[PDB]
DNA sequence: CCGGCACTGGAACAGGATGTATATATCTGACACGTGCCTGGAGACTAGGGAGTAATCCCCTTGGCGGTTAAAACGCGGGGGACAGCGCGTACGTGCGTTTAAGCGGTGCTAGAGCTGTCTACGACCAATTGAGCGGCCTCGGCACCGGGATTCTCCAGGGGATCGGGC
DNA sequence: GCCCGATCCCCTGGAGAATCCCGGTGCCGAGGCCGCTCAATTGGTCGTAGACAGCTCTAGCACCGCTTAAACGCACGTACGCGCTGTCCCCCGCGTTTTAACCGCCAAGGGGATTACTCCCTAGTCTCCAGGCACGTGTCAGATATATACATCCTGTTCCAGTGCCGG
């Protein structure tokens, strides 16, 4: 059972925190050109898929064709929610993706450095045991609790089959998991990640792999 | 203000000779000095290099001969044909009105 | 008043930001101490005949057209100040 | 005098001055005794290499959405037409930039 | 006890092509005026004491400095790419002069 | 076994020989046949002066051999001894004449 | 008009002449595609030179290429030569 | 006249002529009016530069044992000076050869 | 018939014999040594009218040939010749 | 369990065979003078303006001070590109025998460059009258920026119907 | 057996949310309009620079024969490209903290441009005369051609340097 959680499409501030946009004056272009099957594709080479750059729907040459358009697009799976064990409802998909894929973006609440200190040292020490920040930049801090996606619904490991990276749009950073094999359906959804605490450790990682033991502090 | 010495330049005709070409585009303070520029170095090689063609063959006059070919040592392939006929036509709708 | 030590002026992401704008990629850490022996050479050619054309004038100040002639003197013209 | 007054540029049909030319050569020190046809087809060729400059900046100012040429036009005018590049080689350009290009070995492969 | 999160780093070499595509493309000047304004006034100490300048006229070496050195660094990388590296070292800066006839 | 010089001695044995005498290294005949034959086709039926032929030869020979000791630098930059067509090309375009 | 047409009079400067001009300057060892571009570079240094000496000529009304127009088409791009009178 | 001819060039304590260098820098248009300092100042100079060039050749000369002056002494003693070889950086010589020299990796090991 | 042409060769002659007695020069070397100056004359001529022009006169004198000698010629010569000059034309008016 | 009849890798050095200076003769074609004579330098005077020179106004190069925030300096990590070594075989150097144009004496012929005289068309020089061209003044006035009311789209919302565990 | 009092999928009044777009404000930078003055036009006289129809004579192109250096293949074996793998330390990406470039002000004076006046250094014309250019003749400095006298490079035959691996 799902506990009651708020759903929003993209980021918003909470306060004092303000996003930046970018007009076409200065956006990168591109310099494929709408030629073939994958104009601005996957494998054919772009100068905005190198670098981390995602396209914007008006600059590209091609115009309509440009399939660097993701972060706006929303293309996901449905992946209905899985139970697993010891942890909570972790994940299976339920398709058959390919390398090299997209998976849901995380999205939350974004709040200044100082501020996250006092939202957490509010509600921590009444026994809430609240386990969700992640830094983007300083003063930046993007939080998985009033509002939130899919994306707060993952889970640690120390194997898996997806990681974290990081792009920008539009002049403002992002954050997306991408599939890093062709993974089929039947499998957990899961990805590592690094941590650094300002307490205690509280748990031996636990995964299942092999060389998992680990800790929660510890690489 | 003692109404200072004049100044002269090309800024009047470099202007004149954008409009017969884009109608509508204007140009800046810092873009028309460097016409500026180009034009009074343009001057120099095409005026020397006649100075002395009428030099290696001991006359002293520089005439509508000379300049038709400081152009054919200076400019490159397809250039030095269009200027050519510019100027030998202008000669020429000039020596009869 | 009197100088010296400004050579230092020129820090070390003044001359990365230079390479950049050149198309080099990675840059070894020597570069550093070779491109500030190869900038005060070129500044001294160049304020050395800036110097003569006032010193023949008579005035006591490098105007902006004794650059210009300088420059045009090695074959670096320059568009845009005269 | 006695009659009305026609510019000796108006006959050629030129837009450039035909008599100021004619001082300047005559007080250069180039010679001792100047023509009579030398202004004329002097300035009928400073007109034709400034139109051939003209003409592409501004169809490579149009390019950007913009009504106005600044120095940077000029300079992508001109570093892209291989004839104009030979004439003007060892040419600085004031706050003009340079070309874009990266080489075919740094491209990140797969 | 409450931690943070962190997602990954740039693998090296992205935020280096990032600065090329952008600085090939402005216009503006890369020096700091103070510090370039004073060395010029330190090493013509040399040829005649006492003498001052225009403020159109220090900015005038400023435009061709830098045009001179984006230039240099451009035959650098021909040789540096030729010897089959991606690293410029000082033994090509060299090469590069010497061929060309400063040295 | 007709005594067989060790590879590699007789070119340094004729390195430095070149480097002494003012010769010129062209047959004459055949230098001359060629630019008789570019210049046909600017203008007809030309006549060159004995001692203009004689005059380029040494333009030529000197341009030649000036770029040689700067190819012979970039073999040397890539760890090599032996010149390669993928040299003369870098020389050229680092002077600025392409 | 005894002008009896000639045909590829370019593979007059054999492989022994260019070796020694190689030799002169200095190098030990020679590849073995090399003597089909020092033909392509001396084509295009002698073209660059004759037209602007036959221009030298025309502009003069004569008929006879001296060896005056030669030293100043060479002075003209900073090569100047000495020896041979001006 | 009066008196007899007593030359310019002899009153300064020259060899070049100096009534020659006048007359060319004033039917050579290089201005209009030609001071009357400047013909004794230039012939002077010209004097002084080709009152060493030679100063060379004869040292170098002497290396071959010989007693006439030919070409190859001319470029041996100029590309072996460091500021002749900067006055004269892309001027040809004819008959001249080269500076005989040879690189440090290519010898035999 | 042959009408002349003129040349240095008679002067470059009496200065060799200045600094060495015991010794020749060939016809392929005079007509070398005849261009060099018949070169330098012209570079250094050529500037002074520029910066006669430059600053807006009309006469060549010898502040002109002084400081169209430190701009030509490089390093130690610009320092001897400098002195030299000055000394012809130091002596020659005091006559 | 390391050493001993013979046993296997590195080192040394005269000795040969070739290429590179020595000294004698010897001889020839170009270097260094002497001679006449025709230009071009030199010596004196006269007449007109370019540059040395003193005095004046005022533009613009220094000198100093304070607050903001964009950039420079330093130390941790941690993964990727430079330098060393090995092995395999393709390609240029060396020498010898055979085929082909460069090169050196002439000899003939005429095409075109250099000179000389006559003489007509053309650019410098000068005075007079008037229309193009630079300096300054205003105006407009297309371009950046906010109110700002509301316009397709999207929730929060408490409640309208479909539904059940026994209720009677 | 027939029926009721709340209770979960749907439904739209409040709202709400940014936000295409109609519509106020302020620009520093260019864009059109009048006094003002001086370089360009026109009309005439003159004295040369340059075009041209002969005319002599040097030299660049064409032919021929002959003796010999230089280009041309052809086979071999070796010294140098080229491709591949393993160790490693050096140059890049981030987080904190320190500093001095920048924008915007006030204040005092050095020296850069003009302008009116008076002298003295060059352009210029005649006579007058000697330094320098072509011609013609004499003889010696240097380029061959031999004949030694070596100095440089390459390789096979002993001697150290430890010894193959067998053993009792
Ligand atoms: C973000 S919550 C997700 C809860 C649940 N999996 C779901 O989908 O709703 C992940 C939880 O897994 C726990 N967790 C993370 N890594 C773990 C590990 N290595 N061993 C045991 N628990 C872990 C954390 O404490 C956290 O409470
Ligand atoms: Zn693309
Ligand atoms: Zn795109
Ligand atoms: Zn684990």
């Amino acid at each position: 059972k799902p506990p009651p959680y708020k759903h929003i499409k993209v980021n918003k501030p909470y306060g004092k925190v303000q996003i930046y946009t970018a007009d076409i004056s200065e956006i990168p272009k591109c310099n494929c050109k709408p030629t073939d099957e994958n104009p601005c594709g996957f494998d054919s080479e772009c100068l905005n898929r190198m670098l981390m750059f995602e396209c914007h729907p008006q600059v590209c040459p091609a115009g309509e064709f440009c399939q660097n358009q993701c972060f706006t697009k929303r293309q996901y799976p449905e992946t209905k929610i899985i139970k697993t064990d010891g942890k909570g409802w972790g994940l299976v998909a339920k398709r058959d993706i390919r390398k090299g894929e997209f998976v849901n973006e995380y999205v939350g609440e974004l709040i200044d450095k100082e501020e996250c200190m006092a939202r957490i040292k509010h509600a921590h020490e009444n026994d809430i045991t609240h386990f969700y920040m992640l830094t983007i930049d300083k003063d930046r801090i993007i939080d998985a609790g009033p509002k939130g996606n899919y994306s707060r619904f993952m889970n640690h490991s120390c194997q898996p089959n997806c990681e974290a990276l990081k792009w920008t749009v539009n002049g403002d950073t992002r954050v997306g998991l991408f599939a890093v094999c062709d993974i089929p359906a039947g499998t957990e959804l899961t990805f590592n990640y690094n941590l650094d605490c300002l307490g205690n450790e509280k748990t031996v990682c636990r995964c299942g792999a092999s060389n998992c033991s680990g800790f929660l502090g510890d690489r | 203000k003692r109404r200072k010495t004049r100044k002269e330049s090309y800024a009047i005709y470099v202007y004149k000779v954008l409009k017969q070409v884009h109608p509508d585009t204007g140009i800046s303070s810092k873009a028309m000095s460097i016409m500026n520029s180009f034009v009074n170095d343009v001057f120099e090689r095409i005026a020397g290099e006649a100075s002395r063609l009428a030099h290696y063959n001991k006359r002293s006059t520089i005439t509508s001969r000379e300049i038709q070919t400081a152009v054919r040592l200076l400019l490159p392939g397809e250039l030095a044909k269009h200027a050519v006929s510019e100027g030998t036509k202008a000669v020429t709708k000039y020596t009869s009105a | 008043k009197v100088l010296r030590d400004n050579i230092q002026g020129i820090t070390k992401p003044a001359i990365r930001r230079l390479a950049r704008r050149g198309g080099v990629k990675r840059i070894s850490g020597l570069i550093y101490e070779e491109t500030r022996g190869v900038l005060k050479v070129f500044l001294e050619n160049v304020i050395r005949d800036a110097v003569t054309y006032t010193e023949h004038a008579k005035r006591k100040t490098v105007t902006a057209m004794d650059v210009v002639y300088a420059l045009k003197r090695q074959g670096r013209t320059l568009y845009g100040f005269g | 005098t006695r009659a009305k007054a026609k510019t000796r540029s108006s006959r050629a049909g030129l837009q450039f001055p035909v008599g100021r030319v004619h001082r300047l050569l005559r007080k250069g020190n180039y010679a001792e005794r100047v023509g009579a046809g030398a202004p004329v087809y002097l300035a009928a060729v400073l007109e034709y290499l400034t139109a051939e400059i003209l003409e592409l900046a501004g169809n490579a100012a149009r390019d950007n959405k913009k009504t106005r040429i600044i120095p940077r036009h000029l300079q992508l005018a001109v570093r892209n037409d291989e004839e104009l590049n030979k004439l003007l080689g060892r040419v600085t350009i004031a706050q003009g930039g340079v070309l874009p290009n990266i080489q075919s070995v740094l491209l990140p492969k797969k | 006890t409450g931690g943070v999160l962190k997602p990954h780093r740039y693998r090296p070499g992205t935020v280096a092509l990032r600065e090329i595509r952008r600085y090939q493309k402005s216009t503006e000047l890369l020096i700091r005026k103070l510090p370039f304004q004073r060395l010029v006034r330190e090493i013509a100490q040399d040829f005649k004491t006492d003498l001052r300048f225009q403020s159109s006229a220090v900015l005038a070496l400023q435009e061709a400095s830098e045009a001179y050195l984006v230039g240099l660094f451009e035959d650098t990388n021909l040789c540096g790419i030729h010897a089959k590296r991606v690293t410029i070292l000082p033994k090509d800066i060299q090469l590069a002069r010497r061929i060309r006839g400063e040295r």
